[PDB]
Formats: C-alpha cells, structure tokens, sequence
C-alpha cells in the first residue's frame, strides 16, 4: 500500500482509493509508518489478528450488506470530522456509517445481516467514545447507551465511556474499531441506541 | 416460521383499517416487517415496512394515513390506514424479510378487505344439473352457480375434497346490484350419473354460510 | 413509482423464456437486491429469486436472474405448464422503500384445443326466487379467444350477460370459460328456444347447444 495502513484501508480512509475488486493480491506491503491510519484517533482492537488472516488472504471482493439509506430514522451523512477531509471539506471513512441523532432523537437500532453468499465475510464496526456529556447529548440524545453485537461465535457488550481525552488533530473524543468474520449462513446482529459506527461495506474472502 | 394476517374484511367508506399480523414459529426481533397489497386483479404495491426497534418507513403516496406498529411481547405487528375509500379494497399481505436477503421471504396467505357501506350477505347454491347431453366424450357436465353473495371470498370443493380431476370454479364477477356471482362446474362420466353422487361443498365465511348442494341429473 | 415489465411473455414447453424489469439509478441500478416473486392466483407471491440471481431451494433451479444498467431479467428454462403464473419484480430504492413492476403473466403456448360446449337451464329453485340464470360452459380450449353469442327465439342478445375466465390449466394449458345470461322470471317464461353458439379457431364451423322449456 502506498500511504495508507490496512485498518484506514479496510475502513475506506477517504485518502485511500485501493477498492473495488482489488487484484489478487501476493500478499501486501505496509510501510511501519502508516501515513494515514485512522480518521479519527483510536484503536483497531485486534489488528494483530487481523493481519495474520489477511496473510493467508488473495483476494477481495466488497459488497454491500446493509445500505446507507436504510438508517431513515437518523442522520447519516452529518457525522463528518476534519480530522479526514476528502478535498479539504471534511469527511470520514466510506465503509462505515457514523449515526448520528435526528431531530432530537435516536431511535434503538435493533437490526440483523445474514451472509447470503457463498464466501465468509469480513465485517467492520466502530464505537465513538464521546468527549463530554455535552458532545454525548449533541451527537446521541441519550446520555447513557449500548452497542450489542451477536454471531454465533461472537458476543459484544459494550459501553460507552463519557471522558475528555488529549486531542489528536484537534478532537477529544476516540472511536474503536472491531471485526469479525461471518460464515455462509450465520448473522450478525446489531443492536445499540448511541455511539454506534455501523457497518456498509463488508468483504468476501476465500482463503487458501 | 409462519404469518397470519387477521382484522375486519369489510370497513365503511372515511373509516380506518386495521390489521395485525401474528408472527408464529419466530421472533419478531431482528427482523424487518412489512404490509403489502393487491388490489383485484391488480398489481402488487408497497405499504411500508418496520424496522429496527420500532421504526417505520411508508410508500411516499400513503404515508399520511397509514401507521405500522409493534408489539413484540404478542409477537404481533399491526397496520392501520385511515381514511379508506374504494380504492384501498384489496388483498392485504404480511410480510417478512431481512438484510442479506433484502427481498421479502415469508408472506401471510393475504386477508380480503373491501371497502363499502353495504351489508355482509350470504350466498344461494343452486345447481347445473346433467344429463345425456354431450361434448367430447368425457360428456357429462354438471355444477352449482353461487349467487349473490357480499363480500368476497367464497370457497367451493366437490365431495369435500375428494373430487379435484376436471373441477373448475370460476373468478367471481361483480354484478350491477352490488353483489358477487360465480360457477364450479365438473366434467364427469356420463354413463355412472344415476349412481355417482356429486355434492358441492360452498363456504362463505364473512356471513358464516357453509351450505353443501347434490346435483343430479333429475327427470 | 412502478417498475416497467411487459404485461405478458408467451413460450412452448420445453423453451427459454425471458422477463425484464426496467427501472432507474435509485433502484434497480445502484443497488443489487431485486427479488422476484411467483404468484398463482388466490394464493400469495412466493421468493424464487433474490439480491439478482440467488436461488431460495430447488424449486428455482431452472430459474435464473441478471441484471445490466438500470434493466433486470428473469430467465426460465425448460418452460414446464406448472410455470403458468404471474411474476413481479421488486427492488429496494434509495428512499428506504420497495417498489413492484407491474407484473407478467407468463402464457403457455401449446397445441389448439376445441371448447367441449354445455348450456345449463336454470333450475327451479332458483325460479321460485324470481330471477333466471342460463350459463354456457366452454371447457378445456386453447387458444384464449372465443366468441359467445346468446340467441332467445333466434334474437341475438346483448348487455344481459357476463363471462368469466379460468387461469391456464397448470397441467394442460387451457382455458375454461363461463358465460351467464341474466333475465328475469317474466322475461323467460315468455320464450322458448334459449341457445348459446361458440365460436373458436379448434371448431371447423360454429357448434350451438341449446334446450327449450322456458
Ligand atoms: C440465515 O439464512 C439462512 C437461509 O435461510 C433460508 O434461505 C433464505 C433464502 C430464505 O428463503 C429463508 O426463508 C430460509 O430459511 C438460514 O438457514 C436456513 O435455516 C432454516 C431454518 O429453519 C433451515 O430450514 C434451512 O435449511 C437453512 N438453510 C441453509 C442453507 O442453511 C439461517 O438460519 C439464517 N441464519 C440465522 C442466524 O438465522
Ligand atoms: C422533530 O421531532 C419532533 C419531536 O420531538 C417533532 O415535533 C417534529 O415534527 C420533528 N421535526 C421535523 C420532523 O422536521
């Protein structure tokens, strides 16, 4: 990869165009100082992980599996920071949604995605760890909230910690990431009512 | 997994439809839900479906009279749709699906609503009666008209089921009175009408009328 | 909204036939979740294709989905008579919604049939009530087309009749017809000669039944 990390790859770093059905790759070269990793500061849980199955990966295939459009009830496209901007407006990462309230409200998201298709998925989400109750009710309504995510090997409980950070380019807040894989024919359930980054564009896999 | 659509098949003209859909075999959770309608010897069309927790989105030419509801601890979901005129008679589905399939999976066997200040009216079973009078060899046709009867449906079987080879009923037609009118009709042997007995079985459920006819070929 | 399919597509047993469904960039072409579904009449729709060409089970094994621009396709091979039914195309959109095309009933071209003709007087029961009902059966024909004339004494009739179709037989693919002629009790009481003619491209030359009383 040229400037960019796999996390802000996998995640669709604006910076980063490497997409499509990106060639069959013979395993990948990663500078140890990757120019853009994440939008915003954080951490990629796993990413340890995560770069060993993507060495006895070749080849990729992303695919939409929940669509933008489909979170109706919220605002989808207000979640923007500078901290990634496209042109020099800011933006953030293509392959995951960052929700955001509606008109003073967050309706509980309670939502399934079944693998359909033949190859197991890699699928990637976020949580946003917001800086101050202010920020919290701004971005959420709710001050306290959830993020629950099931599979049939996988159960994730998560909440939220209200905290002011030392800023990284500018924000005192962090989002973390985390991924799974999904077999053919199991589903992955989502469930939250704040501070939840959710999934568009996840990515078939067959490995050796 | 199994739905059921259930609610009044007849409202009266600026009232309110309401529907439930009891959902058996399967949680409502996770899901998405939706309403979908026929109109007779129409087209499918889109209500709106509900989604996550309790959120909804409606087809843009309906949103301002409909409501799609929940309520998961009867695994029940419901519509209601205010304000109908005749052009809101239709078959009404239930339906499911989910993300990854984004279609609709697992349907309701669709309830009739008609739209209309008439009364619910019961039909008449008269027969067709055969005889030796004969086209094409497997000769021999006999039946019963269903007559006058409000709203639809009607079912017909012959000798309670038994009877399915050569039977035809008939689409009902909707006469200038208001009310409905169908045939079923069997083509049968016409050497063994004397002893074979052919009892038409009519069932018409909005007005509890469940009436059973014998047509021969008489004298 | 409504997706644009034509209203019917026509084939011999055996035959590929194919169905499109045409809508725009919000719909059919930005995303890939058309479905199609199956309906025979009375009954509800049922999923035989989904997210463009997936097969819910082997009852679709013949059946096969594509898509290109805005335009998507159902493909049916070796077209069986069980296969008689209509079929929409549905597709989610950008506005959070579905929307339906408009349906294609899908024919089943097979040899020419003659009608089997029957006319049935209407019974005493119903006399007692004060209304006559004569109905003319046309059974087991194909093609669809097929002219019914009622003649009372010879005079041709008009407005006091009503016809229905069956579906196509989903084993034999042909059409039953039944026509009803409506008079009142003191209309058909004074006449005698109540006939029905059929005209039809199996009959050499028009075939009339008919009975008397009356
Ligand atoms: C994820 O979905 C699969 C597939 O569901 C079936 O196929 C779909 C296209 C649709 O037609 C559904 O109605 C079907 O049920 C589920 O796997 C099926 O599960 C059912 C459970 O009764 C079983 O009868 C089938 O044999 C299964 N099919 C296969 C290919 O395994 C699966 O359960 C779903 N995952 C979860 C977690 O619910
Ligand atoms: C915003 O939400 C409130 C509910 O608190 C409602 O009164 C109002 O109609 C909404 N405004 C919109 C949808 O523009």
């Amino acid at each position: 990869l040229r400037d960019c990390s796999v996390a802000g790859w996998l995640l669709g770093n604006p910076m980063c165009d490497e997409f499509i059905n990106v060639p069959e790759w013979s395993y990948i070269v990663e500078k140890a100082n990757p120019a853009n990793d994440l939008c915003y500061p954080g951490n990629f849980n796993d990413y340890e992980e995560l770069k060993h199955l993507l060495s006895r990966i070749n080849h990729f295939e992303k695919i939409q599996i929940i669509p933008k459009s489909s979170w109706s009830d919220h605002e989808a496209s207000s979640g923007v920071s500078s901290a990634c901007p496209y042109q020099g407006t800011p933006s953030f990462f293509r392959n995951v949604v960052w929700l955001i309230k509606k008109n003073n409200t967050y309706p509980t998201i309670k939502r399934s995605y079944n693998n359909t298709n033949q190859e197991d998925l890699l699928i990637l989400w976020g949580i946003h760890h917001s800086n101050d109750a202010a920020e919290q009710t701004k971005l959420y309504q709710n001050p306290t909230t959830y993020i629950s995510v099931g599979t049939s090997t996988l159960n994730q409980r998560l909440v939220p910690k209200i905290a002011t950070r030392s800023k990284v380019n500018g924000q005192s807040g962090r989002m973390d990431f985390f991924w799974t894989i999904l077999k053919p024919n199991d589903a992955i359930n989502f469930e939250s009512n704040g501070n939840f980054i959710a999934p568009e564009y996840a990515y078939k896999i067959v490995k050796k | 997994v199994q739905l059921q659509e259930s609610g009044p098949g007849l409202v009266k003209p600026s009232e309110t439809l309401s529907l439930t859909c009891t959902v058996s075999g399967g949680s409502i959770n996770s899901y998405y839900w939706s309403w979908i309608r026929q109109p007779p010897g129409k087209g499918l069309e889109w209500i709106g479906y509900l989604f996550d927790s309790g959120s909804t989105k409606y087809n843009p030419s309906l949103t301002s009279r409909v409501t799609i509801s929940v309520d998961t601890s009867k695994n029940q979901f419901s519509l209601k749709l205010s304000s109908v005129t005749a052009a809101d008679t239709a078959v009404y589905y239930c339906a499911r699906g989910f993300w990854g399939l984004d279609g609709f999976d697992i349907w309701g066997q669709g309830t009739t609503v008609t739209v209309s200040s008439a009364s619910t009216k019961g039909p008449s079973v008269f027969p067709l009666a055969p005889s030796s009078k004969s086209t094409s060899g497997g000769t021999a046709a006999l039946g019963c008209l269903v007559k006058d009867y409000f709203p639809e449906p009607v079912t017909v079987s012959w000798n309670s089921g038994a009877l399915t080879s050569g039977v035809h009923t008939f689409p009902a037609v909707l006469q200038s009175s208001g009310l409905y009118s169908l045939s079923s009709v069997v083509t049968v042997p016409s050497s063994s009408l004397g002893t074979q007995t052919y009892i038409c079985n009519v069932n018409h459920k909005p007005s509890n009328t469940k009436v059973d006819k014998k047509v021969e070929p008489k004298s | 909204a409504v997706l644009t399919q034509p209203a019917s597509v026509s084939g011999s047993p055996g035959q590929s036939i194919t169905i499109s469904c045409t809508g725009t960039s919000s719909d059919v072409g930005d995303y890939n979740y058309v479905s199609w579904y199956q309906q025979h009449p009375g009954k509800a729709p049922t999923l035989m294709i989904y997210d463009v060409n997936k097969r819910p089970s082997g009852d679709s094994n013949r059946f096969s989905g594509s898509k290109s621009g805005n335009t998507a396709s159902l493909t049916i091979s070796g077209l069986q008579a069980e296969d008689e039914a209509d079929y929409y195309c549905s597709s989610y959109t950008s506005s959070n919604t579905w929307v339906f095309g408009g349906g294609t009933k899908l024919e089943i071209k097979r040899t020419v049939a003659a009608p089997s003709v029957f006319i049935f007087p209407p019974s005493d029961e119903q006399l007692k009530s004060g209304t006559a009902s004569v109905v003319c059966l046309l059974n087991n024909f194909y093609p669809r087309e097929a002219k019914v004339q009622w003649k009372v004494d010879n005079a041709l009739q008009s407005g006091n009749s009503q016809e229905s179709v069956t579906e196509q037989d989903s084993k034999d693919s042909t059409y039953s017809l039944s026509s009803t002629l409506t008079l009142s009790k003191a209309d058909y009481e004074k006449h005698k000669v109540y006939a029905c003619e059929v005209t039809h491209q199996g009959l050499s030359s028009p075939v009339t039944k008919s009975f008397n009383r009356g």
